[PDB]
RNA sequence: AAGAACCUUACCUGGUCUUGACAUCCACGGAAGUUUUCAGAGAUGAGAAUGUGCCUUCGGGAACCGUGAGACAGGUGCUGC
RNA sequence: CCGGCCGGGAACUCAAAGGAGACUGCCAGUGAUAAACUGGAGGAAGGUGGGGAUGACGUCAAGUCAUCAUGGCCCUUACGACCAGGGCUACACACGUGCUACAAUGGCGCAUACAAAGAGAAGCGACCUCGCGAGAGCAAGCGGACCUCAUAAAGUGCGUCGUAGUCCGGAUUGGAGUCUGCAACUCGACUCCAUGAAGUCGGAAUCGCUAGUAAUCGUGGAUCAGAAUGCCACGGUGAAUAC
């Protein structure tokens, strides 16, 4: 079957990643449900802004990690080795699972 | 209701009774009640004499009143004759479990006084 | 045959579904006197089936999760009234004049910087 | 001191990040100070090159480095030999491989860092700190600029009490988040004290 | 934030995985509920003070990586919150928005 | 109180009262080790433990057992 | 508000009796926003209430609240320099509301064994005009009345 | 200070070190390391075994270690007027 | 076998994306033929719909040289540097900010229902078994919409105490421990047992708060071996009042 998650930062960088990992896959052998997404992660950090005293004043970060899935089911020749050596797409995390 | 030194309370239940002698609270006052065989529900005024005499063995067991006011009464006693730093804690009147003497303090210390 | 509302008064979420039958009213298996005990008001489910009487008309099947009693309730509500569109716009014309159909959007406050609990300031020391 | 970081505010929706690249949360630390220890040493060596920013990208374990610069010639040098000299220093400190890239500016007056880096020059040169300020926001005007605030803070002229002084040509949005601005500061290390240079560039509306 | 405590914390770091990265079977396997509890245990806690007295994880204060500040840490970012704000709204933390909700 | 796992004192102080009292009775013996525990052996000597900045003789009696060294040696004067 | 002229928020019905007079009335009465309790207070002290004065529950409640209802209030405006005492006509939403309050604020005190119980005897006594609530409108009028001068 | 039992720790006591814990060099001797013993509060000092590699201008290497030498390294010392 | 367990299902909750949407845009009236504005429809939402981020020129020679950078001026067998302890936790007193109280809308027991937002690989650590309990073993699973910390507590429902310094408070002391950690006495946290202080709503003063806001009950995270009543977040029930 092999169930593909990949993970990034950016919301629309992971878009045109998911759509190509499933294009080269669903075009040159079949098969795909979709972009299932998952709940997004989001890590808050509240630092002090300044360097000396002055509590009250903060600034708030977080960091928008954008999950999503692809599944497919049925192991394909084509497919399987599509996924390996040929991803790229940079500032995107993706593992495969068998 | 008079068993151990003192306990002569009345109108009041079976476990909380037991609360005002010296040496027993609330969860020994279940353990009394438990191996004497009595329910906790009833007071001392609904419960007979035959039932009285056998709370008397059972808090027997566990040190009480006299003799434990002298079993606190020495440990105290044995730190200030030691020279421990609690020792020193104890007789000086200022509180011993490693607490903040600065502001608070006051129930070891007392109260207010003039500088 | 089965008509739908959804409702979702304060992070909770009702699933209400609606069929013409018995006058009961069940709740996640359970009946609704004994899921809403003593705690505010019962009738608010019941609310807006008063205008549009039920009676022994129509049967609820309801699902609901999220908030607590009245986030729950006031779900139930607003699920109710969106849930009672088999009869278009003849029943929202006397539904809305008396509330009901608004969400009523309100949800908690976030906690603010500096401050100890969304609007409460700490103190003040002037010397 | 009360104003938001313009890059900063901006890094969602105009601006880009300049580190672009996924971490778990255990190499996340390790491949952030990697991150800072090339870019530190990257812009003290390529001093005299005139790098604007340093983008830097993490595709499976191969650091891809980005230099944009105003002068590509300087960086590469005679037939890209001080590439291969970057190449190997940059890689070993970081993590395995490199892959510098350089991109060119042909309008160099329009970036922030290079007109901070510039009165900075300027400043410790003995120049007058008008003459250099003024000369850098009429110069960017002239050629493809909308905004061009420049404010330079400290001695300033061997002066007593610090200063800080700004002239702008322009509309410089601050608040507004649409608004691209090519923000940077820049310290003028001289006899006297350190000297600030912070810069605004309003480009483009969106 | 002084060389000299940057330069002593290296020491900490190091030694610390030498030792009680590898050495901890000494603490936890032998001081344990079993047949090892008579003169085993008892040397066990009197050779475990041979060795040096850093080594212990528990030593490393845990200081910024830039600056070398030991309060205002972030163990996502190995930086202080001075450190961190500087770099993030700049370009250097990768996602690391101003958050508003 | 802590540690079940032996009562705990110092590899140089065990070894420094081993050797003192297999000897016999001498002198104050000069230790640090606050945080060491007293062991029934220790009885009778008169070990100096550091209070911060200087040497407080303590002669060790028969109760002075499960108590630890820095106890018997006030830190901060007052009055 | 200085020039923001807005109204109120909507209220609603207590579920064994529908209506809203009683509503509000759990409302003054709740502590710590547990609505919970209070609204089976009010329940237990018009049911004990009702047993007693032989009526229903809202007449019961009415028959009570009217005796310490304040017809006038007293205000003071310094207009000119000085500050004397201005009665005025209070507003028909305060004036029920303000007595409602007066009637539980008297329940705080007069500790006899629970708040049904207390609530219960307190507009028992408002009925037949001789408890601490009907005593505090009576003041109310005193002044109103003495400071009349003023207009 | 988004957390002081040692650490942190900037303070105190006593012990201690002066190219120093951290750095590049001019160059003397060694792989680096690892196991393990003694005196000492510990810093330290004294050892005892083993191992003796990636290139040969092979009087050398590229690292690492420990000496002597100075460019010096180092300061949470003062000055936010 | 009767638990979303099951095939399976793609409606709905949700999760994400990408779009619709509120535009004084329609409606009358006051206005000056204007900007406006009073309401009224329609609408999930109504006049910047709620909240956040956003902080002009400049003020206080405001704070920071101890985060970092930094011009001078200073120290160099020392104000530099390594170590064992001790100290930052001292205590006639004074204030600040909390928290827990002083109870009966409450206290303690048994029957049991409803959240959100997080967080976890030298991690978070089930269920089992040993524990009176802190915890101790075995160890399942999870770099997670799945596995785990994790039963939310208020709240119902029954019981019992009946206004007492109380079955209120839960301080303080003694004893017995627990985990972490080389090490818990100065100086930790928690547990058990006994103990049961002040306090019965607070002098002059005075603080915050205009709706899911105050009020009250849980809950999480960051720093963190361990050590919150702080801080930063989260969601329950849910007011009064604004002439
Ligand atoms: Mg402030
Ligand atoms: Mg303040
Ligand atoms: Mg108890
Ligand atoms: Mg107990
Ligand atoms: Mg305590
Ligand atoms: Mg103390
Ligand atoms: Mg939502
Ligand atoms: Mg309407
Ligand atoms: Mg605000
Ligand atoms: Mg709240
Ligand atoms: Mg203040
Ligand atoms: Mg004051
Ligand atoms: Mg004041
Ligand atoms: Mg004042
Ligand atoms: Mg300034
Ligand atoms: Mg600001
Ligand atoms: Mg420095
Ligand atoms: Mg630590
Ligand atoms: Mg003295
Ligand atoms: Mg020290
Ligand atoms: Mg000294
Ligand atoms: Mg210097
Ligand atoms: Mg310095
Ligand atoms: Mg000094
Ligand atoms: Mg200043
Ligand atoms: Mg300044
Ligand atoms: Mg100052
Ligand atoms: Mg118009
Ligand atoms: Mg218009
Ligand atoms: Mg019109
Ligand atoms: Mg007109
Ligand atoms: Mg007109
Ligand atoms: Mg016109
Ligand atoms: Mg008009
Ligand atoms: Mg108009
Ligand atoms: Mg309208
Ligand atoms: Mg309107
Ligand atoms: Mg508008
Ligand atoms: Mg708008
Ligand atoms: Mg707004
Ligand atoms: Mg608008
Ligand atoms: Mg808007
Ligand atoms: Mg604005
Ligand atoms: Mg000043
Ligand atoms: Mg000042
Ligand atoms: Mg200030
Ligand atoms: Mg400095
Ligand atoms: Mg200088
Ligand atoms: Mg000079
Ligand atoms: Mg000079
Ligand atoms: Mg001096
Ligand atoms: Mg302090
Ligand atoms: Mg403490
Ligand atoms: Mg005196
Ligand atoms: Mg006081
Ligand atoms: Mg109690
Ligand atoms: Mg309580
Ligand atoms: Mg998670
Ligand atoms: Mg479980
Ligand atoms: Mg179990
Ligand atoms: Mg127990
Ligand atoms: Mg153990
Ligand atoms: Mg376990
Ligand atoms: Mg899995
Ligand atoms: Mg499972
Ligand atoms: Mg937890
Ligand atoms: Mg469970
Ligand atoms: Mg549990
Ligand atoms: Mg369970
Ligand atoms: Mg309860
Ligand atoms: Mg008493
Ligand atoms: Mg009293
Ligand atoms: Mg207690
Ligand atoms: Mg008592
Ligand atoms: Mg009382
Ligand atoms: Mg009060
Ligand atoms: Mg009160
Ligand atoms: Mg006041
Ligand atoms: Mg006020
Ligand atoms: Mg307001
Ligand atoms: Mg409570
Ligand atoms: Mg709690
Ligand atoms: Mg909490
Ligand atoms: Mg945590
Ligand atoms: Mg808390
Ligand atoms: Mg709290």
């Amino acid at each position: 079957r092999i169930r593909i998650r990949l993970k990034a930062f950016d919301h629309r960088l992971i878009d045109q990643a998911t759509a190509e990992i499933v294009e080269t896959a669903k075009r040159t052998g079949a098969q795909v449900r979709g972009p299932i997404p998952l709940p997004t992660r989001k890590e808050r950090f509240t630092v002090l802004i300044s360097p000396h005293v002055n509590k009250d004043a903060r600034d708030q970060y977080e960091i928008r990690t954008h999950l999503r899935l692809v599944d497919i089911v049925e192991p394909t020749e084509k497919t399987v080795d599509a996924l390996m050596r040929l991803d790229l797409a940079a500032g995107v995390d993706v593992q495969i699972s068998l | 209701a008079r068993i151990a030194g003192i306990n002569i309370p009345d109108h009041k239940h079976a476990v909380i009774a037991l609360t005002s002698i010296y040496g027993v609270g609330k969860t020994r006052s279940k353990a009394i009640l438990a191996a004497a065989g009595i329910a906790e529900d009833v007071k001392i005024s609904e419960l007979s004499e035959g039932q009285i005499d056998t709370l008397r063995d059972e808090v027997a067991k566990f040190v009480v009143e006299g003799d434990l006011r002298r079993e606190i009464s020495m440990s105290i006693k044995r730190l200030m004759d030691l020279g421990c730093y609690r020792g020193l804690r104890h007789r000086r009147g200022l509180p011993v479990r490693g607490q903040r003497t600065k502001t608070n303090a006051r129930t070891r210390k007392g109260p207010r006084k003039p500088i | 045959n089965q008509y739908y509302g959804t409702g979702r008064r304060k992070s909770s979420a009702a699933r209400v579904f609606i069929k013409p039958g018995n006058g009961k009213i069940v709740i996640n298996q359970r009946s609704l006197e004994q899921y809403f005990g003593r705690e505010t008001a019962r009738m608010v489910v019941r609310q807006p089936l008063e205008l549009v009487d039920m009676v022994e008309k129509l049967d609820l099947y309801i699902t609901v999760k999220g908030g607590g009693i009245s986030g729950q309730a006031g779900a139930i509500r607003h699920g109710i009234t969106r849930a009672l569109m088999e009869y278009d716009e003849s029943l929202r014309s006397e539904l809305r004049k008396a509330g009901f159909v608004t969400r009523d959007a309100r949800q908690v406050e976030r906690k603010k910087v500096g401050l100890r609990k969304a609007r409460r300031r700490p103190q003040f020391s002037k010397r | 001191g009360q104003k938001v970081h313009p890059n900063g505010i901006r890094l969602g929706i105009v601006k880009p990040w300049n580190s672009t690249w996924f971490a778990n949360t255990k190499e996340f630390a390790d491949n952030l100070d990697s991150d800072f220890k090339v870019r530190q040493y990257l812009t003290k060596e390529l001093a005299k090159a005139s790098v604007s920013r340093i983008v830097i990208e993490r595709p499976a374990k191969s650091i891809r480095v980005t230099i944009h610069t105003a002068r590509p010639g300087i960086v590469i040098g005679k037939k890209g030999e001080d590439v291969e000299k970057l190449r190997k220093v940059v890689a070993d400190i970081a993590g395995v491989p490199a892959q510098i890239n350089i991109a060119e500016v042909r309008k160099p007056e329009l970036d922030a860092k290079l007109v901070a880096d510039s009165i900075t020059s300027q400043l410790e040169r003995r120049v007058m700190f008008r003459r250099a300020m003024k000369r850098a926001v009429q110069n960017a005007m002239r050629l493809g600029a909308k905004g061009i605030k420049v404010e330079v803070s400290g001695r300033l002229g061997g002066a007593e009490i610090a200063r800080t002084e700004w002239y702008r040509e322009g509309r410089v949005p601050l608040h507004t988040l649409r608004a691209d601005i090519d923000y940077n500061t820049s310290e003028a290390h001289t006899t006297y004290g350190v000297i600030g240079v912070k810069v605004w560039i309003f480009k483009g509306e969106i | 934030a002084k060389q000299s405590m940057k330069a002593r914390e290296v020491k900490r770091v190091a030694l610390a995985d030498k030792y009680f990265a590898k050495r901890a079977e000494l603490k936890a396997i032998i001081s344990d509920v079993n047949a090892a509890s008579d003169e085993d245990r008892w040397n066990a806690v009197l050779k475990l003070q041979t060795l040096p007295r850093d080594s212990s994880p528990s030593r490393q204060r845990n200081r910024c990586r830039q600056t070398g500040r030991p309060h205002g840490f972030l163990r996502k970012f190995g930086l202080s919150r001075i450190k961190v704000r500087e770099a993030a709204m700049r370009g250097e933390i990768p996602g690391l928005k101003k958050a508003s909700w | 109180r802590s540690l079940k796992k032996g009562p705990f004192i110092d590899l140089h102080l065990l070894k420094k009262v081993e050797k003192a009292v297999e000897s016999g009775d001498k002198k104050p013996l000069r230790t640090w080790s606050r945080r060491s525990t007293i062991f029934p052996n220790m009885i009778g000597l008169t070990i100096a433990v550091h209070n911060g900045r200087q040497h407080v003789p303590v002669f060790v009696t028969d109760e002075m057992v499960g108590h630890k060294l820095g106890e018997f040696a006030p830190t901060r004067t007052y009055r | 508000p200085r020039r923001r002229v807005i109204g109120q928020r909507k209220i609603l019905p207590d579920p064994k009796f529908g209506s809203e007079l009683l509503a509000k009335f759990v409302n003054i009465l709740m502590v710590d926003g547990k609505k919970s309790t209070a609204e089976s207070i009010v329940y237990s002290a018009l049911e004990t209430l009702a047993q007693r004065s032989g009526k229903s529950e809202l007449e019961a409640f009415e028959v009570a609240l009217e005796n310490v209802r304040p017809t006038v209030e007293v205000k003071s405006r310094r207009v000119g320099g000085s500050t004397y005492q201005v009665p005025v006509e209070v507003r028909p939403v305060r004036r029920n509301a303000l007595a409602m309050r007066w009637i539980v604020e008297a329940a705080r005190k007069r500790g006899d064994k629970s708040m049904a119980l207390r609530l219960a005897n307190e507009l028992s006594d408002a009925a037949e005009n001789k408890g601490t609530a009907v005593k505090k409108r009576e003041d109310v009028h005193r002044m109103a009345e003495a400071n009349k001068a003023f207009a």
